[PDB]
């Protein structure tokens, strides 16, 4: 667990329907919402990679060893019965583990990309902002829609506003 | 002025198991176990034989139900419920092993033994247990030999089949077990009866035995069927003086095919690789729960109704 | 002013295996491989039969060891080492499959054949080898047919069992193999013997063969048992000459049960679902290393003494 | 591996029998507590693994006879199968606890780091990390104030300006 | 002023497989599926026995090709592809189970039966099919009994072998099936032929099946072999009319060793523990793709050319 | 995934051969590259353990139930085929799941070991440095080559340059 999804983020945005991960902002102009392509594709690329492994078919032909319409000798039938049940017990265990092991890693991977998106933004904002604990960053300079976009564009230049932010933080 | 971060959620989120939690709620999930199949036998792309009435054994000895299936080529062979092998009541030694072999074959070809009998033998016994076109008849590849004059001792006769081919042949014969002393005497005489068969790989003796039995297909008598493989270049000889149901043609199984026992109707439009009693299975999933007995290239049968695989993140609603 | 975060730890940690490190100290852990079973057969809640020195086959045939196990209803059947099947020396053809059937069953009911025999047949013969109340006796369910006047030809006899029920019945009979030519001549006559047995789905011939054999139970003779299942509404007919150890009751196997081969003592207080040659196994774990050879609902046998599952964090002490 | 256990935190606390994860004081007049939610968050995952482990059973019958001889060739087939079925279950079971113990360990780790980050984000600018698990709080924090830190009700705004110029001098 | 953190990478890197990614690139990786095996049988530290043309069955009956293999001790047995079991036409009933027991054994010991025949019997007959040193010879461990005076009935004979050892002994014998009635009459007389074998646990009768007159055909002269195990303290009695090919010695299979069927030349300098028809497998890898069919302590066979395991981080090149 | 490798770090260094993880430094004196022993060995030891588990397998002895040079009876040979093919399908499955699972874990762990070095350095540097988000720490005091190795050895004292560095961050 990386502490983000169902961790310090209180809940999910049902409103966000264009991505797995996103931004919501607030400034004077108003409030917005956008979705982050990179990180969602990272997560969905890793899911669809799992599903291909799932669907790798392995073509081993099998014939019939127990008749459906005729009598089979009692002793060989109990041997076939024991073997076949034993293989099914194996494959039932193998499937149930597979799904449980995969799901655990699917959840936590989805968690990590959220925390990787969050971390990138924190490092970008630098000393011009502070974390509020609920996954938000409080910014100490005016940031208009074209600036908020530069945070999502990954092109936000922290040194531009560094003078104004630092003065607001310290008073 | 602040920018927030977060993730999507949905109103109805599917539940999946995890290593530590069996009630985990997730945004999306998909099935790994196939629970539906095709109630047809998808035989497209396959040269196939539907035998219907014919039991695979019936093919070698020529039961009338099998007249359409005496020789063939196929890559798939289908046996149907309640197929008929025996017109005249009988049993075959190592029956399952032979049936399995035919089901593994990719065809049958028939070769005449070439047997000929003197004037004392009647090669053409028939019965109403083996009807063929409103007419009494007999297994098409075997000949029932009886004395021509009733009650007279069947003559001591020697018959040899030589396999002059490059591959093994499957020869079959029967031993007739009469239902009464009267009938045994009428058919073969009062003499003591012995039948001995042998090749480089087979030696045996058989003796018809008279005992009373329940009627099956109206008959109290029986025929026991026996078989052996006759290698290329080898000979098999029958020494007998009453009671041999002798082969008039031998068989040759050819190549390899997939045998299928099924209740399903054939469908030549769909194509598939996995089959069972109920029909065919076309799927991408590694597991299934339709049948514990499948055939072909199939997913692995698991003992679970459903196993769901997460396609999304944890679902935390708004 | 500081505030410090920390995790617990314990004085002695338990070691566990992980993917990258044998020897990883952890605060707690719990064994996942059961290693101790119970040295008793825990039969609480089961309606069970302890055969003791009675062998399964002997229930069918009526060996004196089984005189208290000739019928019944059970959900668990226990067979003991060295159990007795034959008082008169001999063997059963196809014994292991017969024994498995019986051991998969939930009961036995006995149905009389009703066979009766005319005056030239003495059907009450007994032997030294089968003792009841200290004197000569025979299998309770078979009868030894001999000529009443020693030396004379045992008469051509017919006997038919008719399954009038709606389940199948099991029928056993013995063939007698004498120790010398005088014996055979005295019991059955100088004539050549034959025993034919046929139903709708069964036929066989038998011939008593005279031979010298090591004395077992004081007898150079041998009774060799045979058996087949008789379907509802079908009949089975014995045509015999001399040499038939004739059935006077048939069996009907009924329902299902778990068959346990063990010498452990029964204990009706503990309860179990899993059993081996040593006593029961009761455990919640999924793996056990008591026996690779169990019956019933058992944990899976793994070839290891221990597999510790961490139940706490890494142990890091001062 | 998340860095806290066998990582930046030096060692475990044996005096803390109260719970898996905990806090320790340093202030005038005072000095231990365990965190409830963060230890349940870890115990509830351990007993999750345990409940899976004890799941169940297919009924099997006997296919080799203990008190009688059975044909040689069928006996060799049965020995081979069971032996192969055991090589599998033995492999499956040494894999199960191995990757289970890896996850269990690395997860307890995880829950410790999440407590750490939760508090870090809460003290905000009023404190800094010593890198050994501790926060040096650049202001006065009586026992009530330290309660509130363990309470998730600490208000950083209360002390920010006094704390800030304290960090700068 | 700066200080950076970083990781290594390599100009050339391997590609591995992951849960989420098929084509992942890592700094270093190794093979987990062995694909090369040694083409010789590595026998260092194994007392072994290389049969060559001797078949294991021939060891028991003393076929001339096995004269240097009538006895020995081994912890490993090697059987070769076209090995000779029989000098004379015929075969063994239940041959595979028999072959398997010899292959499971740790050596063979021979023990004389002590059989001894009256003046009426000629016990020194040989044949142009079994040649020893350019002379007519017979299977070393058996003896073809015929009437001393030709055409006179073979005397009624009894032979008993008494196992006075502490282990089980394996005893083999043959039945001769003659080419014609004239040959059978000459050898054994005109009497009806019977051969009875019996222990405390074994009972069987054999009658020779005489052939028909042309020499080339399937019904010619042959000798087929039958076997069984005799327990300690037990005697097996042969009661016979002629047509028995009597044992002169019985075998004692001893301890346990590993049997290898293989084409491969011995290499007495390298060591190994896993074998297959092709050679040996020496590896630390847990999987192999060389052979589905292995004997001994082997890695599991997997249907994959290559499974690479990661031994370094992701590779991100500059 | 912890976000350092193939993450916020943009690429690995071929130039570094002494180790898995390392530092590059710039100061008045010049450029340097040095590997970290503690961390490249915590991650290497973990790999070796994976290798031991892999090859530390002791095997069951198996005899031959299929005859190489003679014909086996048809029904039982078919039962043997089905069982071998089934046991093989399982081992093929197991072997592909082991490798994929181990590979995912190996890569993520390496990522973990890297980030862990970063964190220890970031905490150590404390308020005397800042992060540029591509893996470096810009240092707000002059760092001597002797001071640089204090950072690698965990010798750096932050209090020593605290007064000096806070001043350059704030101007
Ligand atoms: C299994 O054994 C059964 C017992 O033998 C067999 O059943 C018998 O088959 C014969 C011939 O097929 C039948 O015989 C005839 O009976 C009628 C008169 O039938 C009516 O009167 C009798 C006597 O009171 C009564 O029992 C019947 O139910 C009828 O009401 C005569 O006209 C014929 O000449 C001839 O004698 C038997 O009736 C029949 N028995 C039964 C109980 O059905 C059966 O065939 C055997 N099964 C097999 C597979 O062979
Ligand atoms: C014909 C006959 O047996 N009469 C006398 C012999 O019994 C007796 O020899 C002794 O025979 C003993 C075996 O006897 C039984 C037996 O218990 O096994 C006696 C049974 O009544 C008889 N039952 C039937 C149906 O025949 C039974 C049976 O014949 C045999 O089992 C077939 O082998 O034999 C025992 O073997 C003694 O060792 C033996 O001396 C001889 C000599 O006293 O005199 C006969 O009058
Ligand atoms: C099958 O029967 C044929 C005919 O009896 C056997 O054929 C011949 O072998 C003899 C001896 O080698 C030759 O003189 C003949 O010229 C062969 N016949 C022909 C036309 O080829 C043959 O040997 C038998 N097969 C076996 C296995 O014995
Ligand atoms: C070869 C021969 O004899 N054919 C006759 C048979 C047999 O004699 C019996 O089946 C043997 O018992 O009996 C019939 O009644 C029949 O079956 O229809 C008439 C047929 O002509
Ligand atoms: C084998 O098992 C199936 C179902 O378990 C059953 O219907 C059949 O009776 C069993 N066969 C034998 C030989 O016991
Ligand atoms: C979840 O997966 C199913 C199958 O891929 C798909 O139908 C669905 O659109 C996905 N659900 C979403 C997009 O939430
Ligand atoms: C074997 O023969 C010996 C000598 O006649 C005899 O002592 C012994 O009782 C016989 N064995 C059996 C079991 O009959």
């Amino acid at each position: 667990l990386f502490g983000a999804i169902a961790g310090f983020l209180e809940n999910g945005w049902e409103g966000m329907v264009d991505g797995w991960y996103g931004f919501r902002h607030q400034n004077a102009q108003g409030t917005g919402q956008a979705a982050d392509y990179k990180s969602t594709q990272a997560a969905i690329d890793q899911i669809t990679g799992k599903l291909n492994r799932l669907v790798e078919k392995t073509n081993t032909e099998f014939e019939s060893i127990e008749s459906e319409f005729s009598e089979i000798e009692h002793q060989i039938g109990n041997v076939i019965n024991w073997t076949k049940d034993s293989i099914t017990d194996i494959w039932t265990y193998q499937a149930e583990l597979l799904v449980a092991m995969e799901n655990q890693h699917t959840i936590d991977m989805a968690d990590s990309e959220m925390l990787n998106l969050y971390e990138r933004v924190r490092k970008q904002l630098r000393q011009n902002a502070e974390e509020d604990g609920k996954g938000c960053f409080e910014i100490y300079h005016a940031c208009d829609d074209s600036c908020m976009e530069s945070i999502r564009n990954n092109t936000y230049d922290h040194s531009q506003y560094r003078e104004e932010a630092l003065l607001n933080r310290l008073n | 002025d602040k920018i927030c971060l977060g993730h999507h959620a949905v109103a109805n989120g599917t539940i999946v198991k995890t290593l530590t939690n069996e009630q985990e709620e997730v945004t999306n999930a998909t099935e790994t176990v196939e629970s539906t199949g095709i109630n047809r036998l998808c035989m497209k792309g396959r040269k196939h034989k539907d035998l219907g009435n014919c039991h695979p054994i019936g093919m070698l000895i020529g039961t009338p139900a099998c007249d359409l299936h005496l020789t063939g080529m196929w890559d798939t062979l289908i046996e149907r419920e309640n197929a008929i092998a025996y017109c005249y009541p009988g049993a075959t030694v190592n029956v399952e092993a032979l049936r399995q072999k035919i089901m593994e074959s990719g065809g049958i070809n028939k070769i005449s033994t070439g047997f000929t009998y003197g004037s004392s033998i009647n090669s053409a016994g028939t019965t109403r247990a083996c009807m063929r076109n409103g007419g009494n008849s007999f297994y098409a590849e075997l000949k029932w030999l009886v004395s021509k004059s009733k009650g007279q001792n069947f003559p001591q006769t020697t018959n040899t089949y030589r396999n002059t081919d490059t591959a093994e042949h499957l020869i079959m014969w029967g031993i007739h077990h009469p239902s009464s002393t009267q009938e045994k005497n009428t058919l073969y005489g009062t003499q003591s009866l012995s039948i001995s068969v042998g090749s480089s790989t087979y030696r045996n003796n058989f003796v018809p035995v008279v005992g009373a039995r329940p009627q099956v297909n109206g008959l109290s008598s029986r025929i026991d069927f026996h078989w052996t493989l006759v290698q290329p270049g080898d000979n098999i000889t029958f020494s007998h003086n009453g009671g041999l149901i002798a082969p008039s043609r031998v068989s040759k199984l050819i190549g390899r095919g997939l045998g299928i026992q099924s209740d399903a109707p054939i469908d030549n439009n769909c194509e598939s690789k996995c089959f069972w009693r109920g029909g065919s299975i076309n799927t991408r999933l590694p597991f299934q729960n339709l049948s514990p007995r499948t055939v072909g290239q199939c997913p692995k049968y698991v003992n679970r109704r459903s196993l769901m695989l997460a396609t999304g993140m944890r679902n935390v609603p708004e």
